[PDB]
RNA sequence: ACCCACUCGGCACCUUACGAGAAAUCAAAGUCUUUGGGUUCUGGGGGGAGUAUGGUCGCAAGGCUGAAACUUAAAGGAAUUGACGGAAGGGCACCACCAGGAGUGGAGCCUGCGGCUUAAUUUGACUCAACACGGGGAAACUCACCAGGUCCAGACACAAUAAGGAUUGACAGAUUGAGAGCUCUUUCUUGAUUUUGUGGGUGGUGGUGCAUGGCCGUUCUUAGUUGGUGGAGUGAUUUGUCUGCUUAAUUGCGAUAACGAACGAGACCUUAACCUACUAAAUAGUGGUGCUAGCAUUUGCUGGUUAUCCACUUCUUAGAGGGACUAUCGGUUUCAAGCCGAUGGAAGUUUGAGGCAAUAACAGGUCUGUGAUGCCCUUAGACGUUCUGGGCCGCACGCGCGCUACACUGACGGAGCCAGCGAGUCUAACCUUGGCCGAGAGGUCUUGGUAAUCUUGUGAAACUCCGUCGUGCUGGGGAUAGAGCAUUGUAAUUAUUGCUCUUCAACGAGGAAUUCCUAGUAAGCGCAAGUCAUCAGCUUGCGUUGAUUACGUCCCUGCCCUUUGUACACACC
């Protein structure tokens, strides 16, 4: 045939990062617990879920993409 | 004809581990006892044996 | 000199074989395991090798005598069956000629193959038996090729990471051809489904058709293959299965150490021809009758009416039968199989055309039809797959199949106006009548049909008639090209196809060569079907119009058969 081409540099593919998480949830001196990053209102998503912190931007992770809630 | 008549015909392909080699097996079937078509081959001339009979014998009639 | 009979001794031949032999053959090669008349000479597996050496003869060239080491499983004889020949004798055939037809070869274009060009221009196949073949008419798809982009759909087993999370996804932006979270920024989400590793799988239009199956093509437009009882032979084998004649045929007659059979040929089956005989039909049609239109009128002639009624089966349809067997007669023949002519017949070339099709052969073609397949290759930056775009169409040129023409037996325009084989829509958009609109292509509104019911009498084309043009590349011819409309499709640019105006080439019948064909055939003519969203200059069938010339031969070419040679048998590659 003919094998072998290329100028270089190959696609590396995705990490999906590490991290310890869930931190984010301030319980004070015994013990009361207050979350932090807001809910998701989508029904479909109970409110365990939380959005992320962007610019602008407040976003469902968990409504995979879906919808823009954003204050 | 007498081929779609009377011989049943297959091939199969028995597939082994050096290569894969092929059956092919050809019943005729007697038309003898087609129960359901010709009895023989389109080439079966049977001729009915004569009887052999004294003949002669000067006139006369039977009444009845 | 000749003729006849016998007899010695010659050169040979014939026929037999008691007999001999491995046979071919042999009056000796006989009288040999039932082994002895006398005597001479030579051989003892094949090469090494008639070589080395010594002797001897010779002018020489050379003669006579004449080893070994080493190597090797065969070399050799006669006969059989094959296969093959550049011998010989017969045949058979429009993929052979004869006698002719219509042509291709010249031209414009269509289309395959080469070549060249190219990012790629995917690939198979190259005498008949590659080149309008792979059903191969590729805009995406197809697709295999090229420029790039995703995905795993990497079974299962062990091991590792790991619930403090093995892994999955993503909005916006950046990025990208792209509204691919491809990748990156950011930071949510998901929860044991993955991810890493090794092993093992898996897909692959990757290779190999010279590893295979299966299928196909070729030999083959051929006529060959085998067994029982008998004959010959130690045997493999042979004869039967053959000089001739005959046939499309190892088809038969006949000849005959053969007789009588089976496969293949024939038979058989399918289709086209004949049935006023049989069984029927509002999904086929006829006559009558009503209801009714037109012209005549003297009753007539010509139409209308999916059931207003009666009757029939000629035409149509398809079931069951019947028919033909080359019949009768006459020529010719080994008065045999047959062949020829006439009469009759729907039919008398195997009735015409097909389907089927023994034994065997080929390194024919096909792994690119297959979830048929061995082995090899590759398997995540893939040769897996998919998505975007290009490519198979590229153009100094060589080859093949084709289409259209070079006009007056015509072109054009009006008019007549006649087929057959087909096909059509369910979970759907197929075949389309009719009415409108449109110059056209087309559009639009409705409609019949899952169909002998509707499209469709498929009112098809050549062809027929009355005109126009008048031999001038002409109004023959219609390549090339511009401009506009419209259809299929997500997409039409490298112009899918269709219409319109214009532009108006080569080609004035084709060198050497070469193809096909014998009666509803050749040729001319269009149609349906396959392909198919759209596209036939291709194919498979079909009907329409309808000839000239053989009814022969072996000259060319191809094959088959005997005879014959062989040291070939992996068989002349
Ligand atoms: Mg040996
Ligand atoms: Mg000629
Ligand atoms: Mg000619
Ligand atoms: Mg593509
Ligand atoms: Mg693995
Ligand atoms: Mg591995
Ligand atoms: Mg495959
Ligand atoms: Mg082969
Ligand atoms: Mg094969
Ligand atoms: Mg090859
Ligand atoms: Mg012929
Ligand atoms: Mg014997
Ligand atoms: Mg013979
Ligand atoms: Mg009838
Ligand atoms: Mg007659
Ligand atoms: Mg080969
Ligand atoms: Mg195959
Ligand atoms: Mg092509
Ligand atoms: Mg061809
Ligand atoms: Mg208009
Ligand atoms: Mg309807
Ligand atoms: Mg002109
Ligand atoms: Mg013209
Ligand atoms: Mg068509
Ligand atoms: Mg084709
Ligand atoms: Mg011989
Ligand atoms: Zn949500």
């Amino acid at each position: 045939k003919k094998v072998y081409t290329t100028p270089k540099k190959i696609k590396h593919k995705h990490k999906k990062v590490k991290l310890a998480v869930l931190s984010y949830y301030k319980v004070d001196a015994e013990g009361k617990v207050t979350k932090l990053r807001r809910e998701c209102s989508n029904p479909t998503c109970g409110a365990g879920v939380f959005l992320a912190n962007h610019k602008d931007r407040l976003y469902c992770g968990k409504c995979h993409s879906v919808y823009k809630v954003n204050a | 004809q007498p081929v779609n008549d009377f011989i049943d015909t297959a091939t199969r392909h028995v597939l082994m581990r050096q290569g894969v080699l092929g059956i092919k097996v050809k019943i005729m079937r007697d038309p003898a006892k087609s129960r359901t078509g010709p009895k023989a081959l389109p080439d079966a001339v049977t001729i009915i044996e004569p009887k052999e009979e004294e003949p002669i014998l000067a006139p006369s009639v039977k009444d009845y």
